[PDB]
């Protein structure tokens, strides 16, 4: 890292001089908490059929979307308060914040 | 295995399975298409699978720029010295600049209407073209970026483009800041919630971790909570601009043609600021265009947002919903009538036992956006704790946040805190009323909203070199 | 990992039962604080020529060695109040906590 | 290659550079042997370099029963259903049991004496021979584990090998934990950060992180300022056992021949005992033994233990000494002033100043054994606090800590508490007096001693199946 310079590089290098590659990009996630998988390092829970989580079996996301996220179109209540720019805003602000890639 | 035309679960697919009597998906063998996030060290049986973020985790507007020197460089106009991004050479949008087109190799936005010809926009970030509201944004950004680089060139003939670009990315990154720490973020957290995790900056702090931590990746998807089943469009009288006022959500997804071909950015930023956010309620969560319908017109099957959020998090190795309580230092409910509490609805907990069993194993999105909205904010207890402190993180952590000494002068600093949503609007488009601050606030026309000359400009004045 | 055990695995694994791992062998350290290398990823300060650390020279390890620990023996002071056992049980203990592999 | 034979710095060696004028390495091109800690994720442009624990980071005595299961199984006696753990073939001690022999390719024990032709031994670590005291150790856990299989199996009869092994060493593994937290850390921490980073044990809590901390590796290397120059060897009465009662110690590491054909664990044991430790002082830090001559025997050179640990720490990618001081709360230093302050010691902050420029880059192990020792405490504010924050986690985040409910019963808990090394010794070895509790603090013959006949035995009554 130079001694000194003017500007934010653009990979975000070096903003922390005592290590660097502190929120730049392509770099893996910091955890706040120890990572949980079915297999303890790397099988997303709800991989192996019958492998239960904690005791109990892995709810399907779809189920779960449909049991409990689904509602009639009719009753959506609009917001009083937030504009539709609230929603969007923050759409592009989590795109200045992360993108997590994946295999094409 | 294509994750994107099979359902067989091998590395990297992880297909989401349909449950019996599925209200869309009658036939149990079909599944979301899933990908698993790239692991940051494959193939180890060391290591414990973590996930790539591939942008910089400051608030530095990069999904502008870019977070890679390739990419950032090809958003530069390089034919001159003006220090501007590039603009599109086919189109503009009523004498206008838009964004430049990508070359994808599968362009999703071509199949939004095959007979219009429109590819994705390029942009600092992939995802500029995934909704004509979100493409409206990073237009509104760039053209801000080339009009402080042109002012700024009057101001100071001997700064080549490098010094003019490098300034005008500067104040825009401020601009990005100043906006979502001023005006977006309390309105997401409430006032409680915004004093604990964000109390008044001191100064840059080398000892704080920027980095964006795994969890936030998906607890920041509350805002999948607040998008309407429309794209709204409104003309010059904040009036439904035909033919397509309210176009369905489903059919806005990568249609970047919408932007060139239907009247630009302008109806579609008047609709975002004179139309409702959806209201995040308990029993109204996230709504079919997204949990049913996404993705519909660019792949073999429609998608559901709010499941994909619930499998990545499981794909992310995310503990449950009791462990990020416990980390935010909040009650673990263990028991249907504990979460019924810390719910304030019995009925919502109740579902919740049912598909979980135990609130320690609910995902992290679906805990999260169950909670009560805190007073005046826009998310519960979990979830404020979560994204504040994220934000303060990358507030302290920030060598060059706009309030650190040393980044920008004092009078810069006074002149860039009369900086405005509203006012950049006013500033790089045909639209002449605009939204009363606070523009996330402000949603009813004419009500909320004020003529563009009532908004001073930014005074680049103290940028003057001499 | 099984419902009931009376007895620890012999890698430490199932300890912790939402992640397995925690206190396994063969598993990385936890870091309590982001890493400081050269590059900012991998390089120990110390390996490039020329390269400071914060703005100074790195110290050689057999310099600050040499100017601070080395000491005269016929100057050793017995510790009154404790055995040698003392030491001894420290690194017993060491070797029950810690062993960070190097290849041969 | 060979970073024991070359000074060539090319992967994966990191040699040690050597200062002009060096009072023992006399050409500045030459370099002290280092090879680098493997990466838990080899050769990535993606992860931040980190590194391994080959070990369970439990106090489970994985020092005896080996922490990968093949391992765990070839220290075992197969050859019946005693559970015992295996014992040499070839030679004992006085009678008693001695540990089996390694097979390694490159055996640094062969070196220490070529005529003798005694390999290492084999334990559940790798590092058992590094110097007869930890040989003495090491063999004493042995013989206590054989003893209480063997009483188990007396007192439950149809208990099988697996079950007496298991109930054995488990046992074993609460002895560990014992001695160690009531005995061992409250000398070394001190009374006030005792209290401080460990609070009476409330519960085993399963969201406390139980793994070892990369800095702790380095932080927990305090104890080398506790090194004697000397392996001390006492007969029957503690008096100099003839004819080397006192050999150095660079003549002792890997010297697994010292135990076999020199008298066994007996009279290394009563020099552990009877002889003071070397007193951690800020003009007395180590001993030339490790400092010029480690391992002098079995390298091409002598190596210096207190550079390994600071070229360590840099491979390590440690922070430096104002980093892990904010870490734990404590004041950071900047000038050579408030350095001194810190330290009760201008002339060593002085010292420290002109090697390091800044107390940020002072390495951890060095400026952690620099701080003046707390009250009752070998290690300063620092040490204790990384050295105590580590042993809480490793005691609140083990489900088979020997209090935790459910692991041993009330009854078996009050008998556990009765053990104590002094009696470990007596039960195992033909050392008929040992010293008073504490046996860390106890070393001077023979007021700090007594009768092994005062001092009763463990009783296992309680784990009678009944
Ligand atoms: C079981 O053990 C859990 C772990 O406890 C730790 O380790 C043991 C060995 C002890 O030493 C113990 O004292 C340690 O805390 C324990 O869970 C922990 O509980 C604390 C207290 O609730 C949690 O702290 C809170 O954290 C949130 C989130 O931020 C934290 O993480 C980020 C990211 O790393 C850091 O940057 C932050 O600094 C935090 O460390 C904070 O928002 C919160 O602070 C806010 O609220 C408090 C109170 O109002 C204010 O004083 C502050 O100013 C803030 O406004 C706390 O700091 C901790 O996250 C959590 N850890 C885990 C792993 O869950 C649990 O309570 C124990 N249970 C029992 C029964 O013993
Ligand atoms: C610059 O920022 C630094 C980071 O600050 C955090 O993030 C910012 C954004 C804020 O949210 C801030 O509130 C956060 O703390 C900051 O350094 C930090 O300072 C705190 C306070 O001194 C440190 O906490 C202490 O930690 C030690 C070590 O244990 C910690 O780590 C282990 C391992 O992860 C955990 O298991 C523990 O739970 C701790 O988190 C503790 O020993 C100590 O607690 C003990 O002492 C206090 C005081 O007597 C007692 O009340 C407790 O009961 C304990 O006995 C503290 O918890 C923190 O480690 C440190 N972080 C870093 C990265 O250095 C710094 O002060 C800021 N500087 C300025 C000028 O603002
Ligand atoms: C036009 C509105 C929005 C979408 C369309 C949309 C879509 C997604 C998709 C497809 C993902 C990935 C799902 C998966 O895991 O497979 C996704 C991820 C993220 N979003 Fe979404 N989103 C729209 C809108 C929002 C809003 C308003 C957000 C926040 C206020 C928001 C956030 C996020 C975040 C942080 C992610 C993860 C990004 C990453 O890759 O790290 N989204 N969204
Ligand atoms: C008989 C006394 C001791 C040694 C001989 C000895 C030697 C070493 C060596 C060679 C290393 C590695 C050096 C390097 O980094 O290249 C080492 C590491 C560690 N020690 Fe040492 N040690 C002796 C004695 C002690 C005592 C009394 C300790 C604790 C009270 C102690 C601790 C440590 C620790 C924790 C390490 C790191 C172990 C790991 O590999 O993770 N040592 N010591
Ligand atoms: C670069 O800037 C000039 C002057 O504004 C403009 O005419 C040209 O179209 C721009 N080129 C690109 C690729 O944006
Ligand atoms: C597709 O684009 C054309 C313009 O090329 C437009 O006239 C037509 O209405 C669009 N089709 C749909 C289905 O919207
Ligand atoms: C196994 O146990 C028996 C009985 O104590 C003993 O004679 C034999 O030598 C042991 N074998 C090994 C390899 O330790
Ligand atoms: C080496 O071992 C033999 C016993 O086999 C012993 O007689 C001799 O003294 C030892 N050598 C040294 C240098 O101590
Ligand atoms: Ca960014
Ligand atoms: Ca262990």
């Amino acid at each position: 890292c130079p001694e000194q310079d003017k500007y934010r590089t653009i990979t975000g290098m070096c903003n922390n001089r005592r290590s660097p590659t502190l929120g730049a990009s392509n770099r893996a996630f910091v955890r706040w908490l120890p990572a949980e998988y079915e297999d303890g390092f790397s099988l997303p829970y709800g991989w192996t059929p019958g492998v239960k989580r904690n005791g109990f079996p892995v709810a399907l996301a779809r189920a779960v979307s449909n049991e409990i996220v689904r509602f009639p179109t009719d009753q959506l209540t609009p917001d009083q308060e937030r504009s539709l720019m609230f929603m969007q805003w923050g759409q592009l602000l989590d795109h200045d914040l992360d993108f997590t890639p994946e295999p094409a | 295995v294509n994750c994107e035309t099979s359902c067989v679960q091998q590395p990297p697919c992880f297909p989401l399975k349909i449950p019996p009597n599925d209200p869309r998906i009658k036939n149990q063998a079909d599944c979301i298409p899933f990908f698993r996030s790239c692991p940051a060290c494959p193939g180890s049986n060391i290591t414990i699978r973590n996930q790539i973020n591939a942008l910089t985790s400051f608030v530095d507007a990069s999904m502008v720029y870019g977070s890679e020197e390739p990419l950032a460089r090809n958003l530069r106009n390089m034919s001159n010295q003006l220090g501007l991004l590039a603009v599109n050479q086919r189109f503009q949008d009523n004498g206008r600049a838009l964004l430049p087109f990508d070359n994808l190799h599968d362009d999703p936005c071509l199949l939004t209407n095959r007979s219009a010809r429109i590819p994705c926009f390029l942009a600092g970030d992939t995802r500029s073209s995934e909704m004509p509201e979100l493409t409206s944004m990073h237009t509104l950004l760039l053209r801000e970026h080339n009009r402080l680089a042109t002012e700024l060139k009057s101001l100071n003939p001997r700064w080549d483009g490098e010094r003019l670009y490098q300034e005008a990315r500067k104040i825009v990154g401020a601009m990005v800041q100043i906006i979502t720490y001023r005006d977006y973020l309390p309105l997401v957290l409430g006032p409680t919630a915004m004093r604990k995790y964000l109390p008044t900056y001191r100064s840059y702090n080398d000892s704080v971790d920027p980095r964006i931590a795994n969890v936030f990746t998906n607890a920041f998807r509350y805002g999948h909570t607040l998008i309407q089943p429309f794209m709204f469009r409104l003309d010059n009288r904040y009036q439904p601009m035909e033919p397509n006022p309210r176009v369905p959500l489903s059919r806005v997804f990568f249609a970047s043609w919408r932007v060139v071909l239907e009247g630009g950015i302008d109806p579609i930023l008047r609709g975002l600021m004179a139309t409702p956010a959806k209201l995040n309620r308990q029993n109204q969560i996230a709504v079919d265009e997204i949990r049913e319908r996404l993705f519909e017109q660019v792949m073999r099957i429609g998608l559901d947002l709010p499941a994909l959020n619930m499998q990545r998090s499981r794909d992310h190795g995310l503990p449950g919903y009791n462990a990020w309580r416990r980390f935010c230092g909040l009650p673990q409910p263990e028991t249907v009538g504990q979460l019924g509490t810390v719910l304030r609805n019995l009925k919502l907990a109740r579902k919740l036992m049912e598909q979980y069993g135990t609130p320690n194993n609910i995902d992290i999105w679906m805990g999260g956006v169950s909670e009560p909205l805190k007073r005046k904010g826009r998310v519960g207890p979990l979830l404020a704790c979560i994204i504040g402190t994220q934000f303060r993180k990358l507030r302290d952590g920030d060598r060059f946040w706009w309030e650190n000494e040393g980044v920008f002068s004092m009078q810069q600093r006074q002149a860039l805190a009369q900086i405005s949503l509203p006012r950049i609007i006013c500033d790089n488009t045909g639209i002449t009323t605009v939204s009363k601050n606070n523009i996330f606030m402000s949603n009813s026309y004419p009500r909320d909203f004020v003529n563009c000359s009532t908004l001073p400009a930014l005074n680049l004045a103290s940028w003057r070199e001499a």
